[PDB]
């Protein structure tokens, strides 16, 4: 244990519970600004993530449409959100820069 | 940010295009004199020089 | 004046696994890694998964991402190419001598690491669709692989190419068990020309160490008999039938090579008549339409089949079938003469010797050899071999076609053509 | 020549057109 | 240990030798077991008049039909009987007749190729038989548009010219030659100056220049009175020919402009820029991945079934261009990216292309000499276009000089702003007109 690293799951806490996307049922990763790199990193997933991912985002524009939130025993955890685009996106990210590199020789 | 421009092809891109953008520099050059008849720079050319 | 020639080297490890080095003085090298993968060793489940695998080489391994393995090669000029048969896959690399290097790291990458990733693999199917049509607009190919399929009840039944209705549901996992239970050490052999043997043998040694794990003991061929009739309407009807001949490396195959240019393999000069060829002959006299017919041998690890292939129109198609095997039985009858035989003993050593003239065609000739046999069997020796084959021998091969049961195949407008109890 | 002979191969290339 | 040059010096000098006659006989040695040996012949149809269009043609037909020795199928009996190949083929400039044999074999099969070149019958019967099997060839050699696009190109590219002439000939012309006509031409260009005697296997030179002797000695030397022809240079015309036939499916598509010749060293120059470009067909693996933008482009948005570029050469012309084959819809992004990048090869190469350009053509040219076969050709086409045999050594020399500012100057001098010869086959309504394609070959912001 460290007290920095303590102060920083404190604040990355406060901060996620501030930011609110947790009160319409997403996930981090559903709130991503989509480019080409995300885009391709999306094509890239399972079946069961995708559908995941796409009622999850159906729910919450619904939600949205209608100025409510769900109740505070649905609300997305804090310890429990565990990022599911990290690989891909990184994968993606890493064959875009090796690209890169090869085309400045 | 921009730093994906920095390598061997891009610095023989820019040395080959060179020439051409310095000539269409000098036709943007010599058509802005000649259409608003800069005396500042005709008054130097030889036989324009005539018509002032 | 060129240098000494060099005499090739061989080595068996206790590992299983053989490297074969020869040092030439070629400005060019090449390397192939044999491999007894082919098409024999897929069953019902999984048909077709060597197709996919064989067309999946520049697809990302552990060690070089796709990119990098195409930029890599085609940076340094040189060729990446993977021939497969019903029996062996041959992974083999061309390249100048100063890149063997570079292009050795990327062979054994695409061979011992590959990764099959999901959505790669999902992308490269429509792939096999187009390679199939291509290969299958010659007519040849589609009849020779329906003869393998009414001649075999399993293994060497199997085609080359992936049923249609399996394109699209080859799996990762698929590839994957195929890999892990087909490239193993004690089924590989590592050949190279224009390279040094102990270079070899530290590749061999570093990392062609951890493919062990043999398995998968296949089954042998049942040879059953049958046909194959595709009734299609194309303008000639193309024909093949065969009987069970002899397995490879056996001494009636020699009987069977020597019987096949006695009948007439192939054409020698260009817009000739097949002066020499007795089949051609022999149909010839009671045949005026134009046609072609030659014989047909294919030899395999534990069996073979011979017989012989015609091309004619569609209303000629019975006179043309039954004058050939009429010919055939009247070789078998024991009307064949010296000058005959020693004529095909000459086409077939010229043959042999003409086949392993290129450098593609040597390193092929000593993969399948290390393979099969286990050794390397100098050209002398074969030609020895060759000379050894008596006239009784052929004559016994003719009886053996003519008494065994037979297995037929054929395509076209087929309101002419006999079906084997009519022959 | 347009009768086979011998079996088929198939062959496959990176940077080749494929035969038969 | 070995390096790349030093492989390349130990190749063997190839051995040149000339009779009294003028005939040439030259020779590679090898440690092979088996040899190729064959006649190499200056003669093709720039030479034939439009009367005798197709003549040559004709005689390939009979060459290995009979001869006053051995008449029937004899010969054939004969070469079939010792295991050997024979075959010919001819060309508009080149004509060849070789034979692949074991090395004992030798002294009969130049035997034989002495009594083809100059022991040919022409029997009446054979004419006549041989009448309705060209005719029919020509039938079917109609049905492949690959050969019918490159028919139109050179008929177009060099009109009104030798050039424009088609090897077979017309069907009008093959149904009236004669055989006074045929062995006018036979003793009008089958002379020994403008034959080549090449060998390469396992043999010495000495022994062929034995049986050289033997054999082809008494081959007329003496020319007619002050008769020798000469090659006039053909007029190159931009033009374009587009037979549109909407009943096929897929489109086929020639262009080019005109080259140098064959001994200009600037073709060097130029293989390399077509090596940047390469080739294309849709069953190859590497696809998004390839090197060349077009490959790339065509895979990626399957601009086309294939793509090939070319540069076809003959004596001080040439045809240096691309041909390719594409869906209906496709044409004008094909030929939009294709212009695109000769013009990017003209103003802006960069050294790694070139670089790559160079080692692929550094492989090429080792992987072709591969072979006893491939070697001969080499032998017998160099004596007759360079007239000597060109070493490895000197080809990686001449390779080596090359750099991006040499590329960039023999393809402005060559490719910008000039006017290209175009044959379109099939449906071809979007071929873009002459006028747009001619404005495709500058660029405004150069």
């Amino acid at each position: 244990v460290s007290a920095s690293s303590r102060w920083l799951e404190g604040i990355r806490k406060w901060y996620y519970n501030a930011a609110g996307f947790n009160k319409l049922g997403l996930m981090r990763d559903d709130t991503i600004h989509e480019n080409d790199d995300v885009k391709e990193a999306i094509r890239r997933l399972p079946e069961n993530l995708y559908n995941d991912r796409v009622f999850r985002i159906k729910r919450a524009l619904d939600l949205s449409m209608r100025q409510q939130i769900l109740p505070k025993e649905q609300w997305t955890k804090y310890e429990e959100d565990k990022s599911y685009l990290e690989p891909y996106l990184k994968e993606v990210i890493r064959e875009r820069k090796e690209r890169e590199e090869w085309a400045k020789k | 940010m921009l730093t994906r421009f920095l390598g061997p092809r891009y610095r023989q891109l820019a040395r080959n295009w060179v020439p051409t953008a310095s000539l269409w520099g000098a036709v943007g050059a010599v058509g802005l004199v000649w259409a608003t008849d800069w005396r500042l720079i005709l008054d130097w050319v030889p036989y324009i020089n005539g018509k002032f | 004046v060129p240098p000494h020639p060099q005499d090739l080297e061989f080595t068996r490890l206790p590992n299983g696994l053989v490297i074969a080095s020869l040092e030439n003085y070629a400005p060019a090298s090449r390397i192939g890694l044999f491999i007894k993968a082919g098409s024999r060793y897929e069953n019902s489940n999984n048909l077709g998964t060597s197709h996919l695998l064989r067309l999946a080489s520049s697809l990302t391994t552990k060690g070089a991402s796709s990119f990098k393995i195409t930029r890599g090669i085609e940076a340094v000029g040189g060729k990446l190419s993977v021939t497969s048969t019903r029996e062996n896959m041959a992974y083999t690399v061309e390249c100048l001598r100063d890149d063997v290097d570079i292009l050795m790291e990327f062979l054994l990458n695409v061979t011992t690491a590959p990764e099959f990733r999901r959505w790669e693999v999902a992308a490269l199917q429509p792939q096999l669709r187009i390679d199939k049509a291509v290969a299958l607009q010659n007519p040849q190919a589609h009849v020779i692989e329906n003869l393998h399929a009414a001649a075999y009840r399993n293994a060497l039944a199997n085609s080359l190419y992936c049923p249609d209705y399996r394109i699209g549901k080859v799996t990762p996992v698929e590839l994957h068990d195929y890999v892990q239970n087909h490239f193993t050490s004690a089924r590989m052999a590592l050949i190279g020309l224009g390279v040094s043997h102990p270079v070899l043998k530290q590749v061999a040694e570093q990392f062609l160490n951890i493919r062990g794990g043999l398995g998968l003991s296949g089954a042998k061929a049942k040879y059953h008999g049958g046909e194959i009739r595709e009734q299609n309407g194309d303008s000639l009807v193309h024909a093949a039938l065969v009987a069970e001949s002899a397995a490879i490396g056996s001494a009636e195959a020699n009987a069977f090579s020597v019987l096949q240019h006695v009948l007439g393999a192939g054409p020698h000069v260009k817009r000739g008549s097949n002066a020499t060829s007795s089949l051609y002959q022999a149909v010839a006299k009671g045949v005026h339409q134009p046609f072609d017919v030659s014989a047909f041998n294919a030899s395999y690890s534990d069996s073979g089949l011979f017989g012989f292939y015609t091309i004619s129109q569609a209303a000629s198609a019975g006179d043309v079938i039954k004058a050939a095997y009429n010919q055939v039985k009247t070789i078998a009858q024991g009307n064949l003469s010296n000058p005959d035989v020693q004529a095909a003993k000459n086409k077939l050593k010229a043959g042999y010797l003409m086949s392993v003239e290129s450098s593609e065609g040597f390193l092929d000739e000593v993969g399948s050899q290390a393979l099969a046999a286990g050794s390397y069997t100098p050209p002398s020796t074969v030609l020895q071999q060759i000379d050894a084959v008596a006239d009784a021998d052929v004559i016994n091969a003719a009886k053996k076609f003519v008494s065994g049961r037979k297995s037929m195949a054929a395509s076209g407008n087929l309101g002419h053509t006999p079906f084997i109890d009519e022959l | 020549g347009q009768a086979a002979g011998r079996p088929l191969v198939a062959s496959v290339s990176l940077n080749v057109p494929a035969s038969v | 240990t070995a390096t790349y040059a030093q492989a390349l010096q130990s190749v063997p000098e190839t051995q040149v030798s000339q009779l009294d006659n003028g005939l040439r006989v030259a020779s590679e040695q090898s440690s092979q077991p088996t040899c190729t040996v064959g006649v190499w012949i200056d003669a093709g149809s720039r030479y034939e008049s439009e009367k005798n269009n197709g003549a040559g043609y004709f005689v390939e037909h009979l060459a290995f039909k009979g001869t006053k020795n051995r008449p029937g199928n004899a010969l054939e009996k004969e070469v079939e009987s010792m295991g050997a190949h024979l075959n010919a083929y001819s060309t508009r400039e080149h004509t060849a007749y070789y034979i692949k044999a074991l090395s004992k074999d030798l002294p009969k099969a130049v035997e034989l190729l002495a009594d083809i070149v100059q022991n040919c019958s022409l029997e009446d019967s054979q004419i006549e038989k041989e009448r309705d099997v060209i005719l029919q060839e020509l039938q079917e050699n109609d049905t492949s548009m690959r050969d019918v696009v490159f028919n139109y190109l050179h008929a177009t590219a060099f009109q009104g010219t030798p050039l424009a002439q088609s090897v077979e000939g017309p069907s009008e012309n093959v149904r009236k030659l004669s055989r006074a006509d045929l062995t006018e031409y036979l003793s009008r260009h089958y002379k020994a100056p403008r034959m080549v005697l090449a060998a390469a296997g396992g043999l010495e030179h000495r022994q062929l220049l034995d049986l050289a002797q033997k054999h082809f000695s008494g081959l007329s030397g003496t020319y007619d009175e002050d008769a020798v022809p000469t090659l006039s240079p053909c007029r190159f015309t931009g033009s374009q020919i587009c037979h549109r036939e909407d009943g096929l499916p897929l489109a086929h598509v020639a262009i080019a402009v005109e080259g140098p010749g064959w001994a200009h060293p600037d073709n060097v120059a130029l293989q390399v820029a077509n090596a940047i470009i390469g080739h294309y067909d849709c069953t190859y693996g590497g696809g998004a991945h390839l090197s060349s933008p077009l490959a790339s482009i065509a895979a990626t948005n399957k601009l086309c079934q294939s793509f090939q570029t070319f540069n076809i050469c003959y004596a001080d012309t040439g045809l240096l261009g691309a041909h390719f084959v594409c869906d209906h819809m496709s044409i004008d992004d094909m030929m939009f990216v294709l212009q695109g990048q000769w013009m990017r090869l003209c103003t802006s190469a960069t050294e790694s292309e070139v670089l790559r350009g160079k080692n692929l053509l550094r492989n090429a040219l080792v992987s072709h000499l591969d072979g006893t076969t491939p070697v001969c050709e080499d032998i017998g086409r160099s004596l007759l276009t360079y007239g000597r045999r060109i070493p490895l050594a000197e080809w990686e020399s001449r390779i080596a000089e090359v750099d991006a500012r040499v590329v960039r100057e023999v393809c402005s001098k060559y490719f910008y702003d000039q006017c290209p010869a175009v044959a379109g086959f099939g449906p071809i309504e979007q071929l873009p007109d002459y006028n747009r394609i001619r404005s495709g070959m500058f660029w405004l912001r150069f």
